[PDB]
Order: C-alpha cells, then structure tokens, then sequence
C-alpha cells in the first residue's frame, strides 16, 4: 500500500493521476502536511525538495526536477542555450533571442537590428509584435517585469485550406533513471483565422493560444489538429511525413535540451528520486524547419489525449518505482 | 606553537571525543598509558602534536581535553576505559541527574550549578598554555547537556576569552538513532545562543553516517560505535592540520579565513571519501581523480543536500596518503567540466589543497579498511540551509500547538525564548537565500 | 589552472589553485539572565506549596 | 539512579505482590533475597528497585500500604512474602469500606504520616532517586483515598521528583461497590494534578481480554493480575536492563507527555498469554507489532481507531533482528499515519532488551499515548451522573465530611479533561 499527496488542485494533469492511482486500490491519499508519503504531487511554487528523502523507511518520488526551471523559463531557457557549449551561440533550432531589463544585452540588441535594417531584410520581433525597436522596448519598461526579445518568423507554414498559423506541442515525461520518453500523441495548436503577413496590430492570428482563439471550431473541433490528420495533410499536400520532415527535428531538439541540463537536476544518485512532464512548443516555417518556442514545467494537455497520457505518467513513472501486486511513448536514446 | 583545547559535553561528545583521542594516540604513535616513545624531547617540547598533548616529566602525553556530562554514566566508561591512564581525574567532571533531553534543564538549571566548576578545570590547562588558540567543542544539538550547557558555556569562554576562537563539532538529530522527540526544540535552542559565540561549526548529520556505514561498511544496524569511529576521521582529517607539519589551516584564525567569510555563515559542509569495508576483499584501490570526484557525490557527505542548487563561498581539499598536485589539479580539471559548482560572484573560484603523505590511520579491529589514500573536502556551500529548513519545519509543527512546551518553562525558561529563537533562524534561512539565490 | 602559494615540507605539501576570479554579552547580563529564570522557578515553586496548602 | 516503590490498598498490594514476584525472578532472587542468577546483566541495574543488605542479601524498595491487614498479612504470609523489609509494612485496622472519603480525609489521613516516615527512610538511603511509583486501584477507598493523598504528600516532601502510578479502572463487569465511578472520579481529579505518567489499567480489558481471547470462562483476580504483571515487567524493563540505553523516568516522561494533563496511557502487551498454559511457537516480530498495536491487546478498553496518537513508545524483548523491528514498526506507522498526530514528528520511538521474560521467547510491551483514552474517562463520567443527579448514595460520603461541591468539581474537572482530549484529537 503505497501513499500520496497533493499539493497543486489546479494541476488537470494529476488531478486525473491521482484519481487513477485511488482506483488501482493500491494507492491512499494522505494529508497535504503529512510527511509520510512515497509520492509527492507537489506545488509549482516554492516546492520544499529540501525535505524529501529524509523519512526512514520511505522512498520518495515527487513530479517535479528540481532546477528544470532553468529550461522552462523563457529568460533562463535564453541564458541556458547562449552560455552552453553543447547548444551555443549558433543554435540552429531556437530563434535570435535577448533579455532585456526594464530600467542586461540591449546593446547587443540593438547591433543585430541594425544588420537587420542594412541589409533589407525581415526585421520583425516579438516579446507584442513589432517592427521598430522602440516601439518594443517602450512597451517592456512600461510592463515592469523583465522580457525577451526574440526574432519573429515571418515565413511560417499555413495550412490550407484557410493560410492558417499553428503551433506544435509535444509532451514530454522524463522518469526517475533520467529515460526521455516522447508522448506519440501531440497537437496542432491553430488559428482559425488566416494569417496576415502586413497587419501585426491583429494578434488572433499571429498568436495561436487555445484562450485566444476562444473561427473558433470551424475547420476542426476547438482549434485541435492531431497527428494522424496533419500527417496526411502533409502527405497530400506537401507529399511528405510527419516523421521525417518535422519529428525527427522535434525529437532531436527535446534530446538535446534534457542532455544539457542533464546533470545539474540528474536525481541517480540523490536521497530522493524526481520525474516531470514537460511541454516543448515548436513552430514550423515554410521551408519545414522547426523552431523551439519555449518549454513548459506544467503543462495541460488535450482534453483527448488526457485518458491516454495520465495513464502512461502512472505506468512508467510512478508504478515503475513503485510497483503493483504496446507503449504509448517514444524513448529517445542517449 | 599555540596550543588548543579540546571540550567534550554530553554522551555524544564524550563518547565521539573517545574516538577521537583514541584516533589521535594511534596516529602520533602514543600508547594507552601516554608513553611516545618517538618523542625524544622528554619532559616538553613545542612540536605540532603538543598542539593537543602536553608533557609531564615522567613522559606521559595527556590531552588539552575536558569531558564534561550532567550525568557520571557515559564519562565513567572512560574513567574504566583502555585510555583510563591517558587523561587525568581533574579533566573528566560529572554531575548527578542528566538534563533528560531538555534544553532549559541543562542551560539554566543543572548548568548553573556546574558551570563556575567547568570553567575553573578549563582555566587549569589554560595555565598550561604558552599562547592558547581556542577551543574545540563536541556536542549534540538533540541533547540536554549538550545543547543548554553547551551554549551557557560557550556564552562564559566569549566572557573568559574573548580573543579565543572557538569552533564547534556538532550532531545534527537523526529520528533514526535518536529516541527523543524534542531534538527540534534544543536545536533551535542552543544554535540561536551560540551563533555569535562560534566561529566555525562542523555539522554532521547522524542521518548521513547511518546510511554511509549501511551502504559502504555493510553494516545492517550502525550503532554509535560504528558512527563514532567514522566520524572521528572526519574530524581527524580537519584537525590534522593543526596536528602535524604543513602551511594550511595551521591555526583556528585560519579555518575562519579560509571557510567562513560572512560570520552567520559558518557552517562548512564536509565530505569525506573513500569509505571501504574492512571485511570487503579484492578492493580496488581508487585514485586521486575517483576519490575527489566522490567529494561530490551526496552519498559522501556529512548532511545530506544538493549543493548543486547552492553557491560555493570557499572549499578545501584535505588528502591524506599517496597524493601529490599534479594529480589533484588533473582531477579538478576533469570534475569542473562535469560537475555544477557555481561559486558567488564575490569570490574566487578555487580550491586550497593540504596534502599529507601519511595514509589515513584506521582503528585496529574497526570496519573501516586500510586505504592508499583519503581526502576530505570542506566546502561551505548554501545548500546546508536544507538542514535548517528541515529542523525549523518541525519545530513549526509541535510548537504550533506549543507541545512540551510546558517541561522548559517548568525549569524557568520564557515562552518567548521560542519565538526569538525560530526568527533568529527565518533570518539565517534568508541570509542563505541572499547568497544563494 | 593557477598553482600558486605551494609550501613543501617532508609531512607533505599544500596549495591554491584558482580556476577564476570574481565579479557579546557580558558576566553581568549573563549572570542576570540565569538568575531571572530561577527566580520563575521559585515563584511556580511556591504556588504549588501555595496551592498543596489550601 | 533508585526508584521507591509504593503499594496501597487490596488491589494494590495484590498486584505490587506479584509484580515484585516477577521481576525477582527476572534478577534471579530468591524469596529469601539471595542471588541465584548466571548472567550479570541481572545485577547491573538491580539497584533501582532493590537495596543491598548485610548479608549480600537484595530487600525490595517498597512500600506496602492498606487500612485493613487484611491483605497485607497475604502476602507476607505469600510466596515472595519474606523478602520484603517488615518495617514497611504499614497498616491500619479499621479499613476504607469501599470510601474514598474514608481513604483521603478521616481513617487514611490518621496513618499517612506513618507511611511518610517509611518513604523518608528509603529516599535518605537513595544516591540519587529519580521518582516514584505507585500501585493502587481508583474503584475502592484506600488504594484510590489514601492513595491520592499520599501522591499529594509526597509531591509536597518531594516536588522535584517523578510520580508515576499504576492505576486500575473499575468496571461494572468486575465490579465489588456501586460507588466505584464516585471514588473513581475523586482519584482521577488527583492523578490529573499530581502525577506525571499514569498506566490506566482498565479492568473491563482484562476481562475481555480472558474471556474473549485467552478463552477463560471465569476469569479470577489472578487471572486478571497475571497480565498487569507481565505488562509493568514490561514497562520497568529499560531500567532494570542495561543495554546502551541512558534514559530516567524524567527523560522518559519529557518524550512521552506532551501536555502536563494529558498523561493518562494505554497499556499493552503481545503475545497475550494466560497462565500456566505454556506457548511452545515464539511470535514473529511481524506478529508482534500488528498484535500490540491491536485493540484486543490494549489493557484500556478504548479503540485507538477512535483517537490520534500523541506519542507511541514500544519495547522488544529477546533475541531478535533489530533491523526488521524498525521495519515493521516504520510499517505499521505509514499504513496507518492517520492515527498518529503530524504535528509531533517521528512520535513513535522504538526500544529491543535481549532478556526475554519468564516462558517466552519474545515479547513487546506497548505504551500509547493516544487521545482515545477519553472514552475511559467518558465511560466513568456516564456512571458518576446517573448516580449523582439522584444524589444516590452520597449520603456514605458527606457522612465522612465530604460536601457536595467536591463531587460537582471532580465532575467537572474529568469533563474538562474529556474536552482536552478531543481538542487535540481534532488538530
Ligand atoms: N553520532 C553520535 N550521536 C550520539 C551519540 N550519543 C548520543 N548521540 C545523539 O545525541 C542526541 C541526544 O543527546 P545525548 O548526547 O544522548 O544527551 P546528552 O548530551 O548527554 O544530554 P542529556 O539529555 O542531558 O543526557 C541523539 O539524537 C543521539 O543521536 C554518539 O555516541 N554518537
Ligand atoms: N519567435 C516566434 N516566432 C513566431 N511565433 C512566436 C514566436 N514566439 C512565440 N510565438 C507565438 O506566440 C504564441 C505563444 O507564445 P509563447 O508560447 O511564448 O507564450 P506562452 O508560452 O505563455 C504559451 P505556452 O506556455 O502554453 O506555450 C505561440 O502560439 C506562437 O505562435
Ligand atoms: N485487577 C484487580 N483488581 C482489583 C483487585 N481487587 C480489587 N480490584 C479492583 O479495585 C476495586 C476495589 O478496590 P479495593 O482494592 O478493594 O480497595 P481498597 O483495598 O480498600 O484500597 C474494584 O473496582 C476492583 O475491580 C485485584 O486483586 N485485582
Ligand atoms: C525509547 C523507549 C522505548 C525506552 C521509550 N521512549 C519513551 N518511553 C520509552 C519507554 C518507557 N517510557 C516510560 O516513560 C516508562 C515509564 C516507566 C518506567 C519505569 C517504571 C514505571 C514507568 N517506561 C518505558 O519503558
Ligand atoms: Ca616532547
Ligand atoms: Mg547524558
Ligand atoms: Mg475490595
């Protein structure tokens, strides 16, 4: 008789883990404060890893990395990849990024932006969407947070019909032995509304956020493409796969992350043991080159996908240390 | 030369004081019955081993050591012990009834009553002193006499010595081997008293010794015995310095330099490497590079933490065997490019090494194995704040319902005492987050 | 990468080698606090036999 | 480090005979007081209950007490009746008649300062004396009177030491009186204030506990009393035993009793045996710890299920893995972490003695500090009101002096007492 706790309610994810885990008869949920657990569903926030692995006779696992954040926060994931020889400067797969501070690499900025304009040629970024510079760094000193600025892909692949915008999410669980296991199932994350190449005042085409877009449910059911309809898209209209023009790049780039930042939250040899499902967004040009986006440490996923993918968290993740009285992942070796 | 004394109060530091003092005859070459026969300067001397033994005319080494418990049991073992002729009856003082795991008990009341006695056998072998350092002190944080007396008399040597150093020698509580419920209380306790009044304090968790005789000695069920005896090379190896021949760390004022350079923060984190079965056959002795690169493996530490979500503020390689620099700046070459060891950006990323071609001495019979060669890292490093954030979370939870609460006002004590010291350790806990983070 | 400060001697030798730069109370109080606590003691002390005497 | 025992009333002496019959078997004494042991495990500590006579002879600390020679004149003339010193043995002759007022205020109060003058004699010869211990039932008149009063008395001579009490509950099951709750509830208002840990005995288990699993059809009073017997063998073992284990009663009492009042405890005992009937199979210590943790072995017939525990200390005794006892105890605590307090971490302390008792193997005594023990406290409270609202019987009472308001106090203060235990049964 294993035993858990909870410590995130608004977490959609193992709210459905944890009711999974109470079914399986085997699993009792204590208190949020009793420290007698064997799995820790813990907070997004100040989550206490200083107190784990401390009970005796207890093994513990909790569903976070301690020091993931470094990739799943966009001024972090920016530092990470620009200072990590193993990424570098001349990252192919992650756009031209800066941190910016409000009143630090604005000079730095500024010196790109000018070979952007001398040289007549697509000078357009994001944190808003913008075309000058100073429109950008007026509207981040009048925010009061820091920003990113990141270069704007200006020549995305659009679906037909429509010319639509999208945006790749992959879902991502790395175990307790530090084993990548890509989620098979993804989602396309698309705009209703056809993309306008000269107004960027109009952001519900240019952002392609499932709240944003809430066109809504016209081509497909809630702004949703899955797999096996993009792939046969491609297919048809492109004359191309899924996996060979865009997963292997996907597969590739969420491999080379996680090896990175490898062993800074590596739990092997740890008193407590960690796993985390993480969310890669990508975004493919026309050209069928990905990009990384950003990474998220708390995903959601697809209200489809939730049945299957909670089910393969307890199966690989939870029950693999913790065990019980044709796979739905793909494991990317390293 | 400059001597030091040594204060051994309560069971744990009595008994770890035993392992220690044993540990040290058998490295100086010193019998049971205080002889050294190396030594050729019969009758005195100012050598570095004199650092912690003076000389009688007869030729007898006996410690600059105190052992002082509220209770005759534990002390009385090494009146009747194999070391009984080693030490003198002035050196070991008893009282009556114990301070029964209660702080209060052991501060204000059974302390008072001792503490002028302490002191005046502490001010005999200061007399015996050409330049006296400081001290070193033993204790435990769980209990009575070692975490009340401990402080009041940490308080009075500030008074009676003011340019002394004073370093401390401390147990972090382990619900494993400890039958006391109320550690949480006489840790908090004792730490907030004597936080102005150490200089540099070395942690160990029993936690940590338990599961490292369990997973490297293959021993089912450590007993206090196993622990002490490992912990007295931990604490052989940092004093090692003062006792024998060598340029770092060869005074207190040193290992404040060295390791502490903010005074709140002085409390280095040590790991020691290799720990090898005794019973163990074919063992493969490890090198310079795979014994270094343990110093950074949780597993091998004194309190259990991750320093890789730490900064470093300074860190010391102690090596003790068949070592020389070359091998330790190729093997700190390798470990910076594979390891995450962030250091403040307000000081120098660096390490101060002290080799000594002496292997490490192991204890006749003992569980320990005789190796080539031994280091022991001291790196004060953030990541120790997880021992705080450990212990004032359960001091939180009893004192949250002011849980035996009763039995310290009950020996004088004010509730507010509590409260002062738990806000005297959020304000530590900050402190390490600044620095930190 | 830096040795420098290498001391040598024949119980062995020690160095530094950097890989970077960078970027009380007093007898009376004491004496004060101690006595004020046992003063708490004789007065729960006395209420007790205050309390056993009725 | 000397422990002075004291034994008061019919109840008190019956089972403080017998407890003294046990563990000088333990230490290898003979009813003469002579040493006849082979291990010296037996004399390291016999200091803390035994005193050493002229004759290298071993005199018990105790202290016998009654109103009636009754008794007392049983167990001289019993089978450990020659080994205790026959200048503490202090009685009276009219006796209690069942009446705590007679016990604590009239007939007792004529014969308490002779008892004193014995505790005074045995203290003066202690090194160092670390507390008390007393042996009484609360249901009659001069172990539960004269019993508080002396606790009361002593507490005055000697408010630095430990008080601790043996204390057998009624029960309407074995019941002798229908004033038992009265005399009952007048104890326990004393034992609330003057004692620092209190083992409630309750007869209503002992009972069960023959009847339902021993399987005795009519259990006897010593039927009854052979299982106290093994259980305070069972609670004195870390201090009659040595093993690497440095702890006093007060050192124990800090780890044990969180709140002053609240430290009223449930004895226990695994494997539960009947006597006589010897046990040829030794428990498993699997068999142990679901046993004592199980309420069909709680000497308190209160459901732990219905409480929390604040503080929970076991003792093994005999030869076994000391690695799979804390196993199995660290098992049972995080299958169960509900009944456990989270505010007092690691609550749960755990003991192993290698000298097993007499005809087993292996055994553990089971000492809970658990918030279920108001159902007692509850059970007698329902037995005092029915009486008392009718005032029935009260007359035996204020005949000894006694006016109504002390019944109406002692009421009072056990339901306050009620009330304490569900407050932190709540946190
Ligand atoms: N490592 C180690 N820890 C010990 C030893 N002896 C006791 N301890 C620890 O000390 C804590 C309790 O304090 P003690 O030293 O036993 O008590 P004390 O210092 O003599 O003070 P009193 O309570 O008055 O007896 C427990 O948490 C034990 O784990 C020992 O020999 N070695
Ligand atoms: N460099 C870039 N080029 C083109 N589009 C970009 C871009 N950076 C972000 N976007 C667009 O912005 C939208 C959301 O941006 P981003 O993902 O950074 O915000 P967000 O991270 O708060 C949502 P989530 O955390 O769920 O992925 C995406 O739909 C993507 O289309
Ligand atoms: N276990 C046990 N309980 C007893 C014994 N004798 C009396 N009692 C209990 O004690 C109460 C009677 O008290 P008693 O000892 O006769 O009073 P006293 O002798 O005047 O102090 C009743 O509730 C009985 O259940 C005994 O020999 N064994
Ligand atoms: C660690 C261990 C198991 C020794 C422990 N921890 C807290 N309590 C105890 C045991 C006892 N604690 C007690 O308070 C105790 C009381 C006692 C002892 C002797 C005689 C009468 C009562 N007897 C015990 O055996
Ligand atoms: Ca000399
Ligand atoms: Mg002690
Ligand atoms: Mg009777």
């Amino acid at each position: 008789m294993y035993t858990f706790v909870v410590r995130d309610e608004n977490s959609s994810v193992y709210a459905e883990v944890s009711r999974l885990l109470l079914a399986t008869g085997q699993w009792k949920r204590l208190r949020k404060d009793n420290p007698r657990f064997n799995l820790m569903l813990g907070e997004r926030n100040r989550l206490p890893f200083g107190r784990l692995g401390h009970e005796p006779g207890l093994v513990q696992l909790v569903n976070y990395y301690r020091g993931a954040d470094k990739l799943c926060r966009k001024a972090s994931l920016v530092k990470l990849i620009k200072t990590s020889p193993e990424l570098s400067e001349s990252c192919t797969w992650f756009p031209e990024s800066y941190v910016i501070y409000p009143t630090d690499e604005r000079e730095v900025f500024l010196a790109a932006y000018n070979r952007r304009r001398e040289g007549r040629e697509g000078n357009v970024w994001i944190a808003l969407i913008s075309s000058e510079a100073s429109e950008l760094l007026d509207f981040i000193d009048e925010q009061g947070q820091v920003h990113v600025i990141q270069k704007y892909l200006e020549k995305p692949l659009l679906l037909e019909p429509g010319h639509r915008k999208f945006d790749i999410r992959s879902w991502v669980l790395v175990d307790h032995l530090y084993n990548i296991y890509l989620y098979r199932e993804g989602v396309l994350r698309t705009s209703s509304e056809p993309y306008n190449s000269a107004n960027f005042q109009d952001k519900t085409c240019h952002l392609t956020n499932h709240c944003i877009q809430k066109n809504y449910g016209r081509y497909e059911e809630g702004n949703e493409m899955f797999f096996e309809e993009f792939n046969q898209y491609l297919m048809d209209a492109l004359n191309t796969t899924l996996e060979n023009s865009i997963l292997l790049q996907i597969k590739h780039i969420i491999r080379s992350c996680l090896m990175c930042i490898e062993p800074a939250i590596s739990t092997k040899h740890l008193h407590y043991q960690s796993f985390q499902l993480f969310g890669f967004d990508f975004m493919v040009d026309e050209e069928l080159k990905v990009w990384l986006i950003e990474v998220n440490g708390a995903p959601a996923c697809a209200q489809k996908l939730y049945a299957e993918l909670c089910q393969g968290i307890v199966d690989v993740a939870i029950s693999s240390v913790f065990p019980l009285a044709t796979s739905i992942f793909i494991k990317l070796h390293h | 030369m400059r001597e030091c004394i040594s204060i051994h109060v309560g069971q744990a530091g009595v008994q770890i004081g035993n392992a220690c003092w044993e540990l040290y005859c058998l490295e100086h070459g010193i019998q049971p019955d205080g002889q050294m026969p190396s030594d050729k300067t019969i009758g005195g001397g100012d050598d570095s081993f004199n650092t912690f033994f003076s000389e009688t005319g007869a030729g007898k080494h006996v410690p600059r050591a105190v052992f002082v418990d509220l209770e005759p049991t534990v002390i009385d073992e090494v009146r009747t012990g194999t070391y009984r002729q080693l030490f003198h009856p002035e050196q070991l003082i008893t009282g009556k009834e114990d301070a029964a795991n209660n702080y209060a008990r052991g501060h204000y009341t059974i302390g008072k009553e001792i503490i002028d006695l302490v002191l005046d056998r502490i001010r005999k072998l200061a007399d015996q002193c050409t330049g006296l350092q400081g001290f070193l002190v033993f204790h435990s944080f769980g209990g009575g006499t070692g975490s009340g007396f401990t402080s009041l008399l940490m308080e009075r040597l500030s008074v009676d010595y003011g340019k002394k150093s004073k370093l401390e020698f401390s147990i972090y509580p382990a619900p494993q081997v400890s039958t006391a419920v109320v550690e949480p209380y006489n840790s908090i306790l004792t730490t907030h008293t004597t936080l102005e009044h150490s200089d540099c304090a070395f942690m160990v968790d029993n936690e940590a010794i338990y599961d490292i005789c369990r997973r490297n000695l293959d021993i089912e069920r450590p007993t206090y015995t196993n622990l002490n005896r490992l912990i007295s090379q931990i604490v052989s190896s940092i004093t090692a310095s003062l006792r024998f021949d060598g340029a770092l760390n060869v005074d207190l004022t040193e290992f404040q330099t060295n390791l502490v350079p903010y005074p709140r923060i002085h409390f280095p984190l040590a790991t020691y490497a290799p720990v090898i079965s005794a019973e163990k056959a074919y063992h493969e002795q490890l090198s310079v590079a795979e014994i270094t690169n343990a110093c950074f493996e949780p597993a091998n530490q004194m309190v259990k933490c991750d320093p890789r979500h730490g900064k470093y503020m300074a860190c010391c390689l102690l090596y003790r065997g068949d070592v020389v620099p070359k091998d330790v700046n190729a093997a700190i070459a390798t470990i910076k490019t594979k390891r995450s060891i962030q250091f403040v950006d307000w000081c120098p990323t660096g390490f101060k090494v002290g080799i000594n071609y002496q292997p490490p001495t192991v204890v006749p019979g003992g569980d320990l194995a005789k190796v080539q060669r031994a280091v022991c890292m001291l790196s004060n490093t953030t990541a120790i704040a997880e021992a705080w954030a450990r212990l004032d979370h359960k001091f939180d939870l009893m004192y949250a319902k002011r849980a035996f609460v009763h039995w310290y006002v009950g020996e004088g004590m004010e509730e507010g005492e509590f409260s002062e010291a738990r806000e005297d350790m959020a304000a530590l806990e900050k402190d390490y987050e600044e620095v930190g983070v | 990468m830096e040795v420098i400060e290498l001391n040598k001697c024949t119980s062995g030798q020690s160095f530094e080698v950097i890989l970077k730069p960078p970027s009380d109370p007093s007898l009376e109080e004491i004496q004060k606090k101690l006595e004020a606590a046992e003063e708490r003691r004789k007065y729960q002390e006395a209420e007790l036999l205050k309390h056993l005497a009725e | 480090r000397e422990i002075v025992h004291i034994q008061a009333g019919q109840c008190g002496n019956q089972i403080g005979a017998k407890f003294w019959e046990v563990i000088s078997d333990e230490h290898g004494i003979d009813p003469t007081g002579s040493y006849h042991g082979d291990s010296d495990l037996q004399l390291e500590r016999i200091n803390v209950y035994y005193n050493e006579a002229t004759g290298n002879k071993y005199v018990p600390r105790a202290i016998l007490v009654d109103l009636e020679p009754g008794t007392m004149d049983s167990v001289r003339s019993g089978p450990f009746g020659q080994i205790f010193r026959p200048d503490n043995f202090v009685f009276g002759q009219s006796g209690a008649g069942n009446n705590w007022a007679k016990g604590h205020y009239t007939e007792g109060a004529e014969l308490v300062d002779s008892v004193l003058d014995v505790v005074r004699k045995e203290s003066e010869s202690c090194d160092c004396l670390q507390g008390f211990q007393l042996t009484h039932s609360l249901g009659g008149g001069t172990g539960s009177g004269m019993g508080t009063l002396l606790i009361s008395k002593i507490r005055e001579e000697y408010p630095d030491r430990i008080m601790n009490t043996f204390s057998v509950m009624p029960s309407p099951k074995v019941s002798d009186t229908v004033v038992e709750p009265y005399n009952a509830t007048l104890s326990v208002h004393q034992l609330v204030e003057n004692t620092d840990e209190t083992y409630c005995i309750d007869n209503e288990a002992l009972y069960d506990i023959c009847f339902r699993t021993l399987k005795l059809t009519t259990p006897t009073y010593g039927d009854l009393n052979h299982l106290v017997s093994a259980t305070m063998s069972g609670v004195t073992t870390c201090l009659r035993f040595p093993g690497q284990l440095n702890a006093d009663l007060r050192k124990l009492a800090v780890n044990m009793v969180p709140f002053p009042r609240l430290h009223f405890f449930m004895p226990g005992f695994a494997p539960l045996t009947s006597r006589g009937s010897q046990q040829y199979r030794a428990l498993t210590v699997p068999e142990l710890t679901q046993q004592m943790f199980d309420s069909k072995n709680m000497m308190a017939a209160c459901d732990p299920r219905h409480g929390r525990y604040l503080t929970v200390a076991a003792i093994f005794r005999g030869r076994m893995s000391m690695k799979e006892v804390d196993e199995q105890m660290l098992n049972v605590q995080n299958k169960n972490s509900s009944y456990f307090v989270e505010w007092i971490p690691n609550n749960v302390k755990t003991a192993v003695c290698d000298i097993p008792p007499r005809g087993l193997k292996m055994s553990a005594t089971f000492i809970g500090n658990s918030t279920a023990i108001q159902e007692l406290f509850k059970r007698i409270s329902e037995q005092f009101t029915a009486m008392f609202r009718r005032k029935a019987f009260l007359h035996w009472y204020t005949g000894e002096g006694m006016d109504e308001m002390e019944f109406t106090e002692a009421e009072s203060n056990m339901n306050d007492l009620v009330s304490e235990y569900q407050q932190y049964q709540d946190a």
